[PDB]
C-alpha cells in the first residue's frame, strides 16, 4: 500500500486539487476508457493514480490537452 | 439540475405564480371512493399533475416503456414517470384579492410600521366592525380615520362624491399602491434631521430602512396581498386508500377541500350580487381557510373534521425541530458502518488495522457480487447471492483481491477532535474483535476494557482518494493543536526501550571491544555478555553537513550492548548522542521530534514502527513483574509517626490551656503533618531509588536502582511519584465534603492496611472526585458546541492580503522567570517586517518570511527580544483569512494552503482538551543581572531614596548579553534601593514596602497647614498625648460622616515660614487633597519630613474559560481613564458622586459618575495617563478593546485563557484562541456619517466594501469614522448574516419573512448552509470545484 | 453489529435503529465537525444523500457497483427541491439563480 503521498502534495502545493485531478485520473481509468501510464503490482486504480501522480506523469495541464486531442 | 449559487428571495408577483403553475384546480373531489381511479380537475387529475403510476395510462390501454409522449385516446393521460407528479404545481383563482397572513400578522407588522398604523387597527379593519376613510380627498379626514356605522352613514348622505372607502385586502393593496415611496422618504429624512429624541428617531430609522430595503430589492408591496394561490402536488399531501374501502389523508387534503368550496360558494354568492353583508361574511371566511393553509393559529383556530386535533399548516411542517431542516439535515443512520470491540494486534503495521473476516464480507458483499459477475463466476446476481451464503473459496479469493488497497474509516464515538476519525487499510484476520493498532490509541483516547469502535466504508472514488490521501494514520502524526508528535509510545515500549538502555557497573562482558553492532547482537542473543555492560565499541555516523550528502564520521564509544542494539534501527541522519542517555519518555519524544524535523516523514514512520517491535520484544524477554516485595516500607516510618504524633498532642494540650486559639491550633496541626508527610515521602523515595550497593571487581559502589516499580515510576511508563508515595509512604491529607482538611491523617498505606474510617474517608474523596469528572465533561461538551458553532464559516480564501499590520510579540515572562521562551511562542509566524540586529542596518529577517526551526535557531543565537508579527485579527482579506497571515501550523509542516477551513480546527483543539482542568513584601532577583526601571519618574528625596511617584512603574532585569529575564511590577510607595545600572547579586533585596499599607509620600518638607480640614464637620479629633499619636480620620465618599459628605478637606504643604513651598521643577502650588481614610497620625505642631504616611489604604476552568469567551462583565469593573490631563470633582453628594476628567489641552466634558463605596487610588492633582486604573478590580474587554484597541484585548484575552490552560500542563498554539477572537469582533458601529443612518451596528466587512467605495470615488465622502464592538459569542453567532444558517435553528417564521421582505441574497459562503443545500462543502477538497464554478462565471 | 444494505424506516427512509434489525451507525453532528475538520467534502456528500436518505441515489449506487464501477452521479438532493416547491407554494418567491 502507498502510506504516503507526501511528494504528490510536493507537485501541487495546494493538497486539495490533487484530489481532484486524481480522482478524474483514476475515473478516467476504472471505466476502461484509458490505459495506466504504469505497471501496476496489483494496486487498485485509486493508489495507481497516485502513483502516477508522485511520477510526474500525468497532471491537471496533461489531462486538459490530452482530452482536447 | 443547475449549478447554481447566490439564492434569491423575494416576494412572489401574481404573474410569476401563474408562470409555474400548470393548471386551474376547479373541483375538490379527489377519487370516485368506488372505482380508485382519480377525477378529472380535481385536487387529483391524472391530465394535470400526472400518471399515478409509472408509465401506464389509467385506462390501461398503454403501458409500455416504448411510449413516452403519447396521450392515450381513451383516459387523456400522457404517459411518463409518476415521479413528475411530484413537482408540478397548480393554482386557483381567487375572486377577491386576499391577504398573507404571515407579512401581517407577524410580531413586527410590517404593513403596520409601514404605514405607521399599529396592529390594533390593522385587527379593526380585517374583521369588517368598522371603516376606514383611505384618501377622502378634499375634506376634513385624515388617512387612518375611523368611522363607526352611522358616521359612516351622514358622512355618505352629506357627501355622496370625493368619498373613497373600501374594506380588506383589497383596500390594503389600495393604500400600498398609491403610496409615494420617495416623497415621504425624503420627508422623513428631513425630519430626522429637525427631530432629537431616542425613540422616535428609533422608529423612524426602522421605518427609513424598510422603505430603502424596499427601494433597492425592487419588490412592490401589492405583492404582499394574494390573488392567486398556488397548490402543492398531490403526492406530497397524499390521499392515499386504506385498505377496506377507507381511505387515509393528510390534513392538508382536508384545507384544500376546504378552500375550493368556500371559493366556489363565493363566486356563485358573487355571480348571485348578494347583498354586502353575506359577501364580506364570506371573503372573511375565505381568509380563515386561506390564513389556516398558509399558518394555522393565528385566528380562532379552525379545527378539522370531526378529530378535535388541530390540523397542520404549512408553517408547521416548515418551521418547527420535527418539521424539517432541524431534524432533517441533523444526525442520520448511514449504511455500509459497523461497530465491535476493539484489540492489539501488536503485528500490524502504522497504517493497517485487522479486519473480522464476517465484518468484511458482510460490509463489501455488494463490491463481492459486482466483481463475481466481472470475473463471470457468476451468471446472475442471484446466483451470486448463492454462492456468497455458501461460502466458498472463490468468494474469500475475490474478497481478498478486492480489499487490497480499499481503505476504511474508524470512528470512536466521542470524536473529541479530528484525530477521532481515521482511515487504515483492513488485513482478514480471525474472530469477531476489530484490532488496532498500538501507537493510533492514544490519539482516538482508546482503552482495552470493553471500549467499542464504528468502521465505514467510503463507497464513491473521490471518498477513497480522500481517505488515502487526507485521513491516512501516517499522514496525521502531528497534532493539530500544538506542533509535537501524537504517535510517541506509551507504556510497554517505553518501559522496554528503558530496560534496554540502562547501564550496570558490573556484569557479563565487561570492557571487551567490538568491532559492531551485529556481533553485540551475536554476544547477547547467545547469552555470552549482559544486555547492559559497559563496552568500547566501534560505531559509523552518517552527518549531512552538505548539501544533503551524508559524511560518515566513523570512532569508538563507550556505551552498552544495549545502547548498540538499538542503534540497529535508528536512521543515517542521527546523531548517536541521541541513545547514549537512560532514553525515557521525554527523551523518545524528543528523538522522534528531531527525527521528523531533520528526515522527513516516512523515516519518521518507519523508524517508530521498529522502536514499538523492539520495545515490545525486549520488554517481554526482560520479564519484569510486580511483586509484594517490591515496594519497601522506610525503615523509619514509625519513628516519624511517633514523632509527630507526639507533637500533636503537645499542640493539643497547650491548646487546653488556652493560649491558642482553634483555628491557629487546626493550622498549626495542619502544617506540622503536612511537613511530617514530606519528611516520610523523601526518606522513601531515597530508600528505594539508589539502592542497589552492588560490588565491582574489589571495593563495592552503588547505583540507580533495579526495583521493578522504581523502573515503572522513573521511565515515565505509568504512575508518578505521587502514587509511589500513596504505595509506601502515608498516603498525606484528606478534604471533608466542605473542602477543610481532616487534623489526623491516614497513616497507612495500601501495602499495608486501612482501617474503617481511613477507608471511608477515601471514598468520600473518590466520589467527590468522579462526580466531578462527570459534570467537567458535561460542561465541556456545552461549551465546545457553542465555540464549533459560532466559527464554523471562516475559511483560509486568500494567499496573501498584504497588510504592514501586525502585533508585537514578546515572551510572558510572569515574575520570576521565562515560563515559555520566544523560540516556540514564534515557530511558523510570518513576520511583519524585517528585524534588525542590536546593531542598525543588520537585517536579520528579510520581510515576511515563515519562520521555520532554522530562523528560529538563528535568533536564539543572536538576541532578539520582541518580534512583530502578521496576526489574524489584523489580516486585511474580506471574507476569510489571507495564508501568510495564518501562518504554516498544521498536522503537516508548511505554510497553510489556499481553502482550509481553519475554524473549524481551531474550535475543536481548543474545545477538546477541556476536560482535565479543576505577602509580596520584596523583591528576589533570582539571576545576577542588570537593573532596569520601565515607565517610572523618581525624585530622589534626602534619606537617599529613588521615590516612586507613579503607580505604574515596572522593574525589569537586563541579563549579561541584553535580554529581559525577570520582570516585576513595583507599586507606588516601595522603598527602593538600587537605582539604574546597579549589578545586584544572587538573591539580593533590591525593594522594600509594606505589604498590607500603601503609605503617601511628601516631596517636600515644612509645616502641614490645614485648608478645608474643617474639626469636626467632616473629621472627627481623636488625639493622643505628647508623643503624638492622633487619630484624625479623612472617609472617603461612602464612609464620610453625614455632615461632611461634601466637604473634603485638603492639606496644603507650606513651610516654616507659610509659603506652599512647590514640587521640584513643577510651579503647581502643593494642595494635597486628603484620600480615603487618611489617618493623620502625626498631628499639627512636628515639622513633616518628606515620606510621612498620609493615609492607609487596605476561580478558574472550564467556567472561567466559558467566562473569557462570552465576555461578562464580572460585577466590579476596574475604572480607566479616556484622556489625560487634571481630573476634578463636581455637583457634590446626588447619590453618586461626579468626577469630570479636564484634559489640559482636549475638551473637557467627560463626566463619569462614582459609587459611594468606591476607593480612589490617584489624587485630583494628579497627572494621569489613558487607561490608568482608577479602581482596583477585573477589567471587562469592551473598555480595554474601546480605547486602547484591538491588539490590546486580543493579547489580553489570549494571555488569560493560555494562563488556565498551561495551568493544566496543556499545550495550545495561540493562533486557535487569535481566530476566535477575530470571529468575536466582526462588527463595529458607526459613529460618522455619510452613507449610514448614523449609529447602525454593522459588520466590518460592509463597512470596508462602502470604505473602499467611497474613496474610491474621487468625490466620494467626508467617509464614515467608525468605532469597533465586541459580541459575546453567543449572540454574536445569533447575528449571523446568512438567513439560511440563522433558520436553520431560531424561529423560521420571522427570519424568513424578513429575508423574503428584504430580498436578502445568500451567497452560501459557509459550511452549514451548504450542507443544508446539499452541496459540495467550499473547504478542502470541494473548494476546487467551487473554485471551478466561479471561473465557469465571467468565462468561456 | 455490520450492515450493508437492508430494511428502512416507514416515515422517515432512514435505516431502522437497532440489532435486532440490522440498523445503522449514528452518525452524530460531531462526526461531521471532525471530517469538516479535514477538507473530506465528498465524504459528507454521500454520507448525507447516497449514503442513508436518498432512494434513487441508494438504487442507482447500488446498481453502478453491481455493473463494477465505483463512480456516482452528483446534483441537487431531490429532499432539497421539494424544500423549494413547499417554500414557492407560499407567496415567497424563491428562485435558482445562473450565470
Ligand atoms: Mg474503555
Ligand atoms: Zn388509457
Ligand atoms: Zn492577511
Amino acid at each position: 500500500a502507498r502510506v504516503t503521498v507526501q511528494d504528490a502534495v510536493e507537485k501541487i502545493g495546494n493538497r486539495f486539487d490533487l484530489v481532484l485531478v486524481a480522482a478524474r485520473r483514476a475515473r478516467q481509468m476504472q471505466v476502461g476508457g484509458k490505459d495506466p501510464l504504469v505497471p501496476e503490482e496489483n494496486d487498485k486504480t485509486t493508489v495507481i493514480a497516485l502513483r502516477e501522480i508522485e511520477e510526474g506523469l500525468i497532471n491537471n495541464q496533461i489531462l486538459d490537452v490530452r482530452e482536447r486531442q | 439540475t443547475e449549478e447554481f449559487d447566490a439564492i434569491k428571495i423575494a416576494l412572489a408577483s401574481p404573474d410569476m405564480i401563474r408562470s409555474w403553475s400548470f393548471g386551474e384546480v376547479k373541483k375538490p373531489e379527489t377519487i370516485n371512493y368506488r372505482t380508485f381511479k382519480p377525477e378529472r380537475d380535481g385536487l387529483f387529475c391524472a391530465r394535470i399533475f400526472g400518471p399515478v403510476k409509472d408509465y401506464e395510462c389509467l385506462c390501461g390501454k398503454y403501458k409500455r416503456l416504448k411510449h413516452r409522449g403519447v396521450i392515450c385516446e381513451k383516459c387523456g393521460v400522457e404517459v411518463t414517470q409518476t415521479k413528475v407528479r411530484r413537482e408540478r404545481m397548480g393554482h386557483i383563482e381567487l375572486a377577491s384579492p386576499t391577504a398573507h397572513i404571515w407579512f401581517l400578522k407577524s410580531l413586527p407588522s410590517r404593513i403596520g410600521l409601514l404605514l405607521d398604523m399599529p396592529l390594533r387597527d390593522i385587527e379593526r379593519v380585517l374583521y369588517f366592525e368598522s371603516y376606514v376613510v383611505i384618501e377622502g380627498g378634499m375634506t376634513n379626514l385624515e388617512r387612518q380615520q375611523i368611522l363607526t356605522e352611522e358616521q359612516y352613514l351622514d358622512a355618505l348622505e352629506e357627501f355622496g362624491d370625493e368619498f373613497d372607502a373600501k374594506m380588506g385586502a383589497e383596500a390594503i393593496q389600495a393604500l400600498l399602491k398609491s403610496m409615494d415611496l420617495e416623497q415621504e422618504c425624503e420627508q422623513l429624512r428631513e425630519e430626522l434631521n429637525e427631530t432629537n429624541s431616542e425613540t422616535k428617531r428609533k422608529k423612524l430609522t426602522k421605518r427609513i430602512k424598510l422603505l430603502e430595503a424596499f427601494v433597492q430589492s425592487g419588490n412592490k408591496p401589492e405583492w404582499m396581498i394574494l390573488t392567486v394561490l398556488p397548490v402543492l402536488p398531490p403526492d406530497l399531501r397524499p390521499l392515499v386508500p386504506l385498505d377496506g374501502g377507507r381511505f387515509a389523508t393528510s390534513d392538508l387534503n382536508d384545507l384544500y377541500r376546504r378552500v375550493i368550496n368556500r371559493n366556489n360558494r363565493l363566486k356563485r354568492l358573487l355571480d348571485l350580487a348578494a347583498p354586502d353583508i353575506i359577501v364580506r361574511n364570506e371573503k372573511r371566511m375565505l381568509q380563515e381557510a386561506v390564513d389556516a393553509l398558509l399558518d394555522n393559529g393565528r385566528r380562532g383556530r379552525a379545527i378539522t373534521g370531526s378529530n378535535k386535533r388541530p390540523l397542520k399548516s404549512l408553517a408547521d411542517m416548515i418551521k418547527g425541530k420535527q418539521g424539517r431542516f432541524r431534524q432533517n439535515l441533523l444526525g442520520k443512520r448511514v449504511d455500509y458502518s459497523g461497530r465491535s470491540v476493539i484489540t492489539v494486534g501488536p503485528y500490524l503495521r502504522l497504517h493497517q488495522c485487522g479486519l473480522p473476516k464476517k465484518m468484511a464480507l458482510e460490509l463489501f458483499k455488494p463490491f463481492i457480487y459486482g466483481k463475481l459477475e466481472l470475473r463471470g463466476l457468476a451468471t446472475t446476481i442471484k446466483a451470486a447471492k448463492k454462492m456468497v451464503e455458501r461460502e466458498e473459496a472463490v468468494v474469500w479469493d475475490i474478497l481478498d483481491e478486492v480489499i487490497r488497497e480499499h481503505p476504511v474509516l474508524l470512528n470512536r464515538a466521542p470524536t473529541l477532535h479530528r484525530l477521532g476519525i481515521q482511515a487504515f487499510e483492513p488485513v482478514l484476520i480471525e474472530g469477531k474483535a476489530i484490532q488496532l493498532h498500538p501507537l493510533v490509541c492514544a490519539a482516538y483516547n482508546a482503552d482495552f476494557d470493553g471500549d467499542q469502535m464504528a468502521v465505514h466504508v467510503p463507497l464513491t472514488l473521490e471518498a477513497q482518494l480522500e481517505a488515502r490521501a487526507l485521513m491516512m494514520s501516517t499522514n496525521n502524526i502531528l497534532s493539530p493543536a500544538n506542533g509535537e508528535p501524537i504517535i510517541v509510545p506509551s507504556q510497554d515500549v517505553v518501559l522496554g526501550l528503558y530496560y534496554m538502555t540502562r547501564d550496570c557497573v558490573n556484569a557479563k562482558g565487561e570492557g571487551m571491544v567490538l568491532t559492531g553492532p551485529k556481533e553485540a547482537e551475536r554476544l547477547y542473543r547467545s547469552g555470552l555478555a549482559s544486555l547492559h555492560a559497559r563496552v568500547k565499541v566501534r560505531i559509523t555516523e552518517y552527518e549531512k553537513d552538505a548539501n544533503g550528502e551524508l559524511v560518515a564520521k566513523t570512532s569508538l564509544k563507550d556505551t552498552t550492548v544495549g545502547r548498540a542494539i538499538l542503534w540497529m534501527i535508528v536512521p543515517k541522519g542521527l546523531p548517536y548522542s541521541i541513545v547514549n542517555q537512560a532514553l525515557g519518555k521525554k527523551a523518545i519524544s524528543k528523538m522522534l521530534n528531531t527525527c521528523y524535523r531533520i528526515l522527513g516523514l516516512k523515516p519518521t514512520v518507519i523508524f517508530a514502527d521498529q522502536i514499538m517491535y523492539t520495545g515490545f520484544a525486549y520488554a517481554a524477554r526482560s520479564g519484569a513483574s510486580v511483586g509484594i516485595d517490591d515496594m519497601v516500607i522506610p525503615e523509619k516510618k514509625h519513628e516519624i509517626i511517633s514523632e509527630a504524633e507526639a507533637e500533636v498532642a503537645e499542640i493539643q494540650e497547650q491548646f487546653q490551656s488556652g493560649l491558642v486559639t482553634a483555628g491557629e491550633r487546626y493550622n498549626k496541626v495542619i502544617d506540622i503533618w503536612a511537613a511530617a508527610n514530606d519528611r516520610v515521602s523523601k526518606a522513601m523515595m531515597d530508600n528505594l531509588q539508589t539502592e542497589t550497593v552492588i560490588n565491582r571487581d574489589g571495593q563495592e559502589e552503588k547505583q540507580v536502582s533495579f526495583n521493578s516499580i522504581y523502573m515503572m515510576a522513573d521511565s515515565g511508563a505509568r504512575g508518578s511519584a505521587a502514587q509511589i508515595r500513596q504505595l509506601a509512604g502515608m498516603r498525606g491529607l484528606m478534604a471533608k465534603p466542605d473542602g477543610s482538611i481532616i487534623e489526623t491523617p491516614i497513616t497507612a498505606n495500601f501495602r499495608e492496611g486501612l482501617n474503617v474510617l481511613q477507608y471511608f474517608i477515601s471514598t468520600h474523596g473518590a466520589r467527590k472526585g468522579l462526580a466531578d469528572t462527570a459534570l467537567k465533561t458535561a460542561n465541556s461538551g456545552y461549551l465546545t458546541r457553542r465555540l464549533v458553532d459560532v466559527a464554523q464559516d471562516l475559511v483560509v480564501t486568500e494567499d496573501d492580503c498584504g497588510t504592514h499590520e501586525g502585533i508585537m510579540m514578546t515572551p510572558v515572562i510572569e515574575g520570576g522567570d521565562v515560563k515559555e521562551p520566544l523560540r516556540d511562542r514564534v515557530l511558523g509566524r510570518v513576520t511583519a517586517e524585517d528585524v534588525l540586529k542590536p546593531g542598525t542596518a543588520d537585517i536579520l529577517v528579510p520581510r515576511n518570511t515563515l519562520l521555520h526551526e532554522q530562523w528560529c535557531d538563528l535568533l536564539e543565537e543572536n538576541s532578539v527580544d520582541a518580534v512583530k508579527v502578521r496576526s489574524v485579527v489584523s489580516c486585511d482579506t474580506d471574507f476569510g483569512v489571507c495564508a501568510h497571515c495564518y501562518g504554516r501550523d498544521l498536522a503537516r509542516g508548511h505554510i497553510i494552503n489556499k481553502g482550509e477551513a481553519i475554524g473549524v480546527i481551531a474550535a475543536q483543539s481548543i474545545g477538546e482538551p477541556g476536560t482535565q482542568l479543576t505577602a509580596e513584601s520584596s523583591i528576589q532577583v533570582k539571576n545576577k543581572g542588570s537593573i532596569k526601571l520601565s515607565n517610572v519618574k523618581s525624585v530622589v528625596n534626602s534619606s537617599g531614596k529613588l521615590v516612586i511617584t507613579s503607580r505604574n512603574t515596572e522593574l525589569k532585569l537586563i541579563d549579561e548579553f541584553g535580554r529581559t529575564k525577570e520582570s516585576y511590577k513595583v507599586p507606588y510607595g516601595a522603598v527602593l534601593a538600587k537605582g539604574d545600572g546597579e549589578q545586584v547579586a544572587g538573591g539580593e533585596t533590591v525593594a522594600n514596602w509594606d505589604p498590607h499599607t500603601m503609605p503617601v509620600i511628601t516631596e517636600v518638607s515644612g509645616f502641614v497647614r490645614f485648608t478645608d480640614m474643617i474639626d469636626g464637620q467632616t473629621i472627627t479629633r481623636q488625639t493622643d498625648e505628647l508623643t503624638g499619636l492622633s487619630s484624625l480620620v479623612v472617609l472617603d465618599s461612602a464612609e464620610r460622616t453625614a455632615g461632611g459628605k461634601d466637604l473634603r478637606p485638603a492639606l496644603k504643604i507650606v513651610d516654616a515660614q507659610g509659603n506652599d513651598v512647590l514640587i521640584p521643577g513643577t510651579d503647581m502650588p502643593a494642595q494635597y487633597f486628603l484620600p480615603g481614610k487618611a489617618i493623620v497620625q502625626l498631628e499639627d505642631g512636628v515639622q513633616i519630613s518628606s515620606g510621612d504616611t498620609l493615609a492607609r489604604i487596605p476561580t478558574g476552568g472550564l467556567p472561567r474559560v466559558a467566562d473569557l469567551f462570552e465576555a461578562r462583565r464580572p460585577k466590579e469593573p476596574a475604572i480607566l481613564a479616556e484622556i489625560s490631563g487634571i481630573v476634578s470633582f463636581g455637583k457634590e453628594t446626588k447619590g453618586k458622586r461626579r468626577l469630570v476628567i479636564t484634559p489640559v489641552d482636549g475638551s473637557d466634558p467627560y463626566e463619569e459618575m462614582i459609587p459611594k463605596w468606591r476607593q480612589l487610588n490617584v489624587f485630583e492633582g494628579e497627572r494621569v495617563e489613558r487607561g490608568d486604573v482608577i479602581s482596583d478590580g477585573p477589567e471587562a474587554p469592551h473598555d480595554i478593546l474601546r480605547l486602547r484597541g484591538v491588539h490590546a484585548v486580543t493579547r489580553y484575552i489570549v494571555n488569560e485563557v493560555q494562563d488556565v490552560y498551561r495551568l493544566q500542563g496543556v499545550k495550545i498554539n495561540d493562533k486557535h484562541i487569535e481566530v476566535i477572537v477575530r470571529q468575536m469582533l466582526r462588527k463595529a458601529t458607526i459613529v460618522n456619517a455619510g452613507s449610514s443612518d448614523f449609529l447602525e451596528g454593522e459588520q466590518v466587512e460592509y463597512s470596508r466594501v462602502k470604505i473602499a467605495n467611497r474613496e474610491l470615488e474621487a468625490n466620494g465622502k467626508v467617509g464614515a469614522t467608525y468605532s469597533r464592538d465586541l459580541l459575546g459569542i453567543t449572540k454574536a453567532s445569533l447575528a449571523t448574516e446568512s438567513f439560511i444558517s440563522a433558520a436553520s435553528f431560531q424561529e423560521t417564521t420571522r427570519v424568513l419573512t424578513e429575508a423574503a421582505v428584504a430580498g436578502k441574497r445568500d451567497e452560501l459562503r459557509g459550511l452549514k448552509e451548504n450542507v443544508i443545500v446539499g452541496r459540495l462543502i467550499p473547504a478542502g477538497t470541494g473548494y476546487a470545484y467551487h473554485q471551478d464554478r466561479m471561473r465557469r462565471r465571467a468565462a468561456g | 453489529h455490520a450492515r450493508s444494505t437492508g430494511s428502512y424506516s416507514l416515515v422517515t427512509q432512514q435505516p431502522l435503529g437497532g440489532k435486532a434489525q440490522f440498523g445503522g451507525q449514528r452518525f452524530g453532528e460531531m462526526e461531521v465537525w471532525a471530517l469538516e475538520a479535514y477538507g473530506a467534502a465528498y465524504t459528507l456528500q454521500e454520507m448525507l444523500t447516497v449514503k442513508s436518505d436518498d432512494v434513487n441515489g441508494r438504487t442507482k449506487m447500488y446498481k453502478n457497483i453491481v455493473d463494477g464501477n465505483h463512480q456516482m452521479e452528483p446534483g441537487m438532493p431531490e429532499s432539497f427541491n421539494v424544500l423549494l416547491k413547499e417554500i414557492r407554494s407560499l407567496g415567497i418567491n424563491i428562485e435558482l439563480e445562473d450565470e
